[PDB]
């Protein structure tokens, strides 16, 4: 195995640290055996290099089983090594990837045995095989090259194949290769006579530089199995997902089988998750059975059905648009999918994250719609084309109402129910002939007691008590009083800015029980006006309230 | 020679992840460093630099932006209190101020030998297909508030002979940008300005037009309404409440006597006259500065932002909440995102030639809204930092 002769990188200490000097432990002597052979052999081929007692580092050595290998334990030395570049900032998705005529794998042997290490660094890499017992010093090593289990070893290794790639790519620059580990994947749109041809021309200019890499005969064949991906030239799938069918299921089987649901869900349209993931909520150990609810069976069995044929994405061309299309599945659930030529799609996925305690769809779709604008960038480089669930109008009437900016690249309405509509809206202006409400609400933080409550401009009144409460939930008791004694009709005083703040942004769905019975009021509602006064500035209706609440409370 | 530069004691570089860039803005970020690359002024790096800036590509000529952000906070110490460049008060009463590119005289000057491995930066490739091109500068970079500091003293000498035949012209340097203003007629202002353009000529250097005179306040506007329903002298009375918060000597007794009892909101009453004392002397008080409100150079500023639709918008700056330093307005093919951009754009030159530092920005809009849609429509070659938050109901409608 040959040792590359590229440019070596310089590598330094942490500041104000020196190199490791943890002691070697004792061995035994079949295990000292194995080592002197080992190095002997990586000796013999430059891997590392013998030296004197002058040397004060020190790593310790272990021997691990018919063969034996080598294991040095690098914690104290990468401990105290600086910090590099990160290998990645991210990996590729298999449906940003071109189609290809033919794409090759190439694996380099001995992969961080073949680039040199730093010469000015290799002192701290030593090592120490143990003599028998005590007696005599051991045998002293360096690293020549970059050692197995060093922090510096990857980001080196990928920095000495990227310069070692750099004159070939520019010469060939309609061939693809990346770079992953100690693989290589090249693919061209050239015949399968010089494509072969190209392989080789790639891999003389390899073993040029150093390293060995497999002929036609040892090289594998399509499809590729890469980090839970199945990969054909022409098309990519998940790797094969096998849902277990269990009698009993513990919190780990449910963890692994939303792990495998979430990962398909890439490309298997459809895919719930929902119903799996409450039963993992606060749950016990592992190994605790959790009775599968009956909606969770559902999931599970509609999941089942989706995964029931093989499916498989196609790869993107750079020339057409991307179409993205989202679908409600139901509350909280979003599904979507990508599409260059209408329904072969590029990959799939879903939305289901709540930002806030209280939302409604057209917030929810614009925050699916955001997620997959971000995905596209980092996949294709530019954005899809919409196609939503929800008229220009509504979305048009939301967006210029609400106080928060936003802006959805280009996108068109399509008819695909449920279709995304707010449930109820707040008048402008107060109503004529309407009962006015004046609502307060007061708690003790002792306590927790309250009490919400109501006086009208027609002299109605009610107060309720309240025992494990706050401020914010006696405020929106007092709304919801007001609701349920009001009829079709209403307007509604409040001092509370939490609680217009809230009813105001048209929420259908809630995280508070409370909320959600609000909500369910004001669409039963004809008319609805709230508005909003400071409280204790002497307001008619309001100072009332606030003394009928307030006594025994505060 | 080259100016020594060190860190804030304790503290090492700037580690911030690369954004995700569109594929017309890589392809210009890689013909613009392949070009800087030949000419010497940014060197490609290997992986025992662990540091990282965000780069980004703004505008028809396609330009490199470099968010020096974290960089500039690592080295306040620096730019600020070693090298500080003095803010002129002058600047913000003058009746026209230009404002000038001046970033291209920087790659002149070569930067510390051993402070370029912190200015590293990453051109990144689409879907992670091949490694990023890293890179790190030779010279002054735009957009280091270290620059500007380190060429103060070439900068005098280039302005030494326009600064002595015009002495009642103020150029005031502010990272990238030169501020020059002046109280002269906008055509003999225009000359002097094609006159400096030429002295900066003879140094390789090489516009944007402002009148801050005219900045006046935007004050909080009362209603002037002939009959009144109980709704109306509600809202009014919330909004005067508010008011007396910020402006010291706000009434609002007289105007609460007529909401006694539990009334109908659509019931129209008319008012006394004795509220008429508080609603006209309001009005005094609302159109004037805020009493007893000072700028401190030891606090950060902070910027509101409030969408009022019709494509309009209102902004506060301030330092303590309330104590207002500034208020105004921004007002309009334009979108939310498009207009927010400019808005926090406007705001932040105003707090240059007021104040001689950015704000901090509280922005009314979903974080990764903004993050994938600011370049589209930026086009300063500085940053402010901002937060993102949620615009509180009624301040909105009281600085309508
Ligand atoms: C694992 C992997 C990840 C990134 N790209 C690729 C590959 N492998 C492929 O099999 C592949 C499939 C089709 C086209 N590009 C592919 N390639 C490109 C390099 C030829
Ligand atoms: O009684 C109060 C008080 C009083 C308690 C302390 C004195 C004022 C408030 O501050 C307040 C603030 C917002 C909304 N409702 C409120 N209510 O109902
Ligand atoms: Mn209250
Ligand atoms: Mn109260």
């Amino acid at each position: 195995s040959p040792i590359s002769p590229i440019e070596t990188v310089p590598v330094k200490l942490k500041p104000g640290m020196d190199g490791p000097k943890v002691k070697q432990w004792p061995l035994t002597e079949e295990k000292i055996k194995a080592l002197v052979e080992i190095c002997t052999e990586m000796e013999k081929e430059g891997k590392i290099s013998k030296i004197g007692p002058e040397n004060p580092y020190n790593t310790p050595v272990f021997a691990i089983k018919t063969k034996w290998r080598k294991l040095v334990d690098f914690r104290e030395l990468n401990k105290r090594t600086q910090d590099f570049w990160e290998v990645q900032l991210g990996i590729p998705h298999p449906a940003g990837l071109k189609k290809n005529k033919s794409v090759t794998v190439l694996d380099v042997g001995d992969a961080y045995f073949s680039v040199p290490l730093d010469e000015d660094f290799r002192k701290y890499t030593a090592f120490t095989i143990p003599s028998i017992n005590n007696e005599t010093p051991g045998i002293r090593y360096q690293y020549n090259v970059l050692p197995q289990g060093w922090k510096g070893s990857p980001a080196i290794f990928q920095s000495s194949m990227t310069k070692i790639l750099e004159p070939f790519r520019k010469q060939n620059p309609d061939i693809v290769i990346y770079q992953y580990m100690d693989d290589l994947y090249v693919g061209s749109d050239l015949e399968i006579g010089q494509h072969r041809t190209k392989i080789e021309e790639l891999r003389q200019h390899l073993l040029r530089w150093g390293l060995t890499t497999p002929d036609k005969k040892h090289q594998k064949e399509p499809p590729f199995l890469w980090m839970g991906y199945e990969l054909h030239p022409d098309k990519w799938t998940v790797q094969p997902i096998v849902l277990p069918e269990k009698d009993s299921w513990t919190v780990n089987d449910i963890q692994k089988l939303v792990g495998k649901l979430n990962w398909a869900s890439q490309i298997y349209p459809g895919i719930k998750v929902r119903q799996l993931c409450k039963l993992l909520r606060g749950t016990k150990a592992l190994t605790e059975v959790i009775p599968l609810t009956e909606e969770a069976e559902l999931e599970l069995a509609e999941n089942r059905e989706i995964l029931k044929e093989p499916v498989h994405g196609v790869y993107y061309d750079p020339s057409k648009d991307l179409i993205a299309e989202i679908q409600k599945q139901g509350q909280g659930q979003w599904t979507y999918q990508i599409y260059q030529e209408p329904f072969k799609n590029l990959k799939t996925g879903k939305y289901a994250r709540m930002r806030g305690a209280h939302t409604n769809d057209v917030k929810q779709l614009t925050e699916a719609v955001q997620k997959i604008t971000t995905e596209s960038i980092v996949i294709w480089g530019k954005t899809p084309k919409f196609k939503l669930p929800i008229q220009k109008e509504t979305w048009e009437t939301w967006w210029t109402e609400y106080w928060q900016a936003t802006w959805i690249p280009e996108w068109e309405f399509v008819n695909t129910p449920p279709l995304v509509k707010l449930w109820y809206q707040l008048e402008k202006e107060p109503i004529v002939g309407a009962e006015t409400f004046y609502v307060d609400g007061a708690a003790n933080r002792e306590t927790k007691l309250g009490k919400a409550g109501y006086v009208t401009n027609r002299g109605r009144q009610k107060v309720v008590t309240l025992t494990d409460t706050t401020n914010q939930k006696t405020e929106l008791q007092a709304i919801y009083l007001a609701l349920q004694d009001s009829g079709l009709e209403v307007n509604i005083v409040t001092d509370s800015q939490y609680a217009l703040g809230i009813i105001q942004a048209q929420p259908d769905q809630s995280e508070s029980e409370l909320v959600n019975q609000i909500i369910e009021q004001l669409i039963k509602k004809e008319k609805v006006y709230l508005a909003w006064v400071p409280a204790h500035k002497g307001i008619g209706g309001n100072e009332q309230v606030d003394k009928l609440v307030s006594a025994g409370i505060r | 020679e080259t100016v020594p530069v060190k860190l804030k004691p304790g503290m090492d570089g700037p580690k911030v992840k690369q954004w995700p860039l569109t594929e017309e803005k890589i392809k210009a970020l890689v013909e613009i460093c392949t070009e800087m690359e030949k000419e010497g002024k940014i060197s490609k790096i290997g992986p025992e630099n662990p540091y990282n800036t965000p780069v980004f590509a703004i505008k028809t000529k396609w330009r490199k932006l470099v968010d020096f952000r974290e960089l500039n906070k690592r080295t306040q110490d620096f730019w600020e209190v070693q090298l500080g460049i003095p803010h002129p008060a002058g600047l913000k009463k003058n009746k026209s101020v230009t404002v000038l590119d001046v970033g291209d005289a920087y790659f002149s000057v070569p930067l510390d030998e051993d402070f370029r491995k912190y200015t590293a930066f990453t051109i990144p490739s689409i879907n992670n297909e091949t490694p990023g091109i890293r890179y790190q500068y030779n010279v002054l970079p735009q957009g280091w508030k270290g620059s500007p500091a380190i060429f103060q003293s070439s900068m005098t000498k280039i302005l030494e002979p326009f600064r002595k035949q015009n002495p009642d012209i103020v150029i005031y340097q502010y990272m990238d940008d030169l501020y020059v203003g002046s109280d002269l007629e906008i055509g003999q202002h225009r000359t002097k300005i094609e006159e400096l353009r030429q002295h900066l000529l003879r140094w390789g250097l090489t516009g944007y037009e402002l009148h801050p005179d005219k900045w006046t306040v935007q004050p909080i506007v009362l209603p002037e309404k002939d009959s009144w329903t109980v709704n109306d002298i509600q809202k009014l009375v919330g909004k005067l409440n508010w008011a007396s918060q910020i402006y010291p000597g706000i009434k609002v007794r007289q105007l609460c006597k007529l909401l006694r009892g539990t009334k109908a909101l659509t019931e129209v009453i008319p008012l006394t006259e004795e509220a008429e004392l508080e609603l006209a002397e309001n009005r005094e008080i609302l159109k004037e500065p805020v009493h007893g409100v000072y700028y401190d150079p030891s606090k950060d500023l902070i910027a509101e932002i409030q969408k009022q639709g019709q494509g309009q918008w209102t902004y506060q700056i301030y330092q303590e909440p309330f104590k207002n330093l500034k208020t105004g307005k921004y007002a309009r093919h334009t979108n939310d995102v498009k207009q927010l951009t400019e808005a926090v754009q406007k705001i932040t030159t105003e707090s240059i030639v007021i104040w001689g530092k950015t704000p901090k920005f509280k922005l009314p809009i979903q974080k990764e809204t903004w993050e994938t849609w600011w370049t589209e429509y930026w086009q300063a070659t500085w940053i402010p930092e901002w937060e993102f938050v949620n615009t509180p109901p009624l301040v909105k409608l009281w600085y309508q």
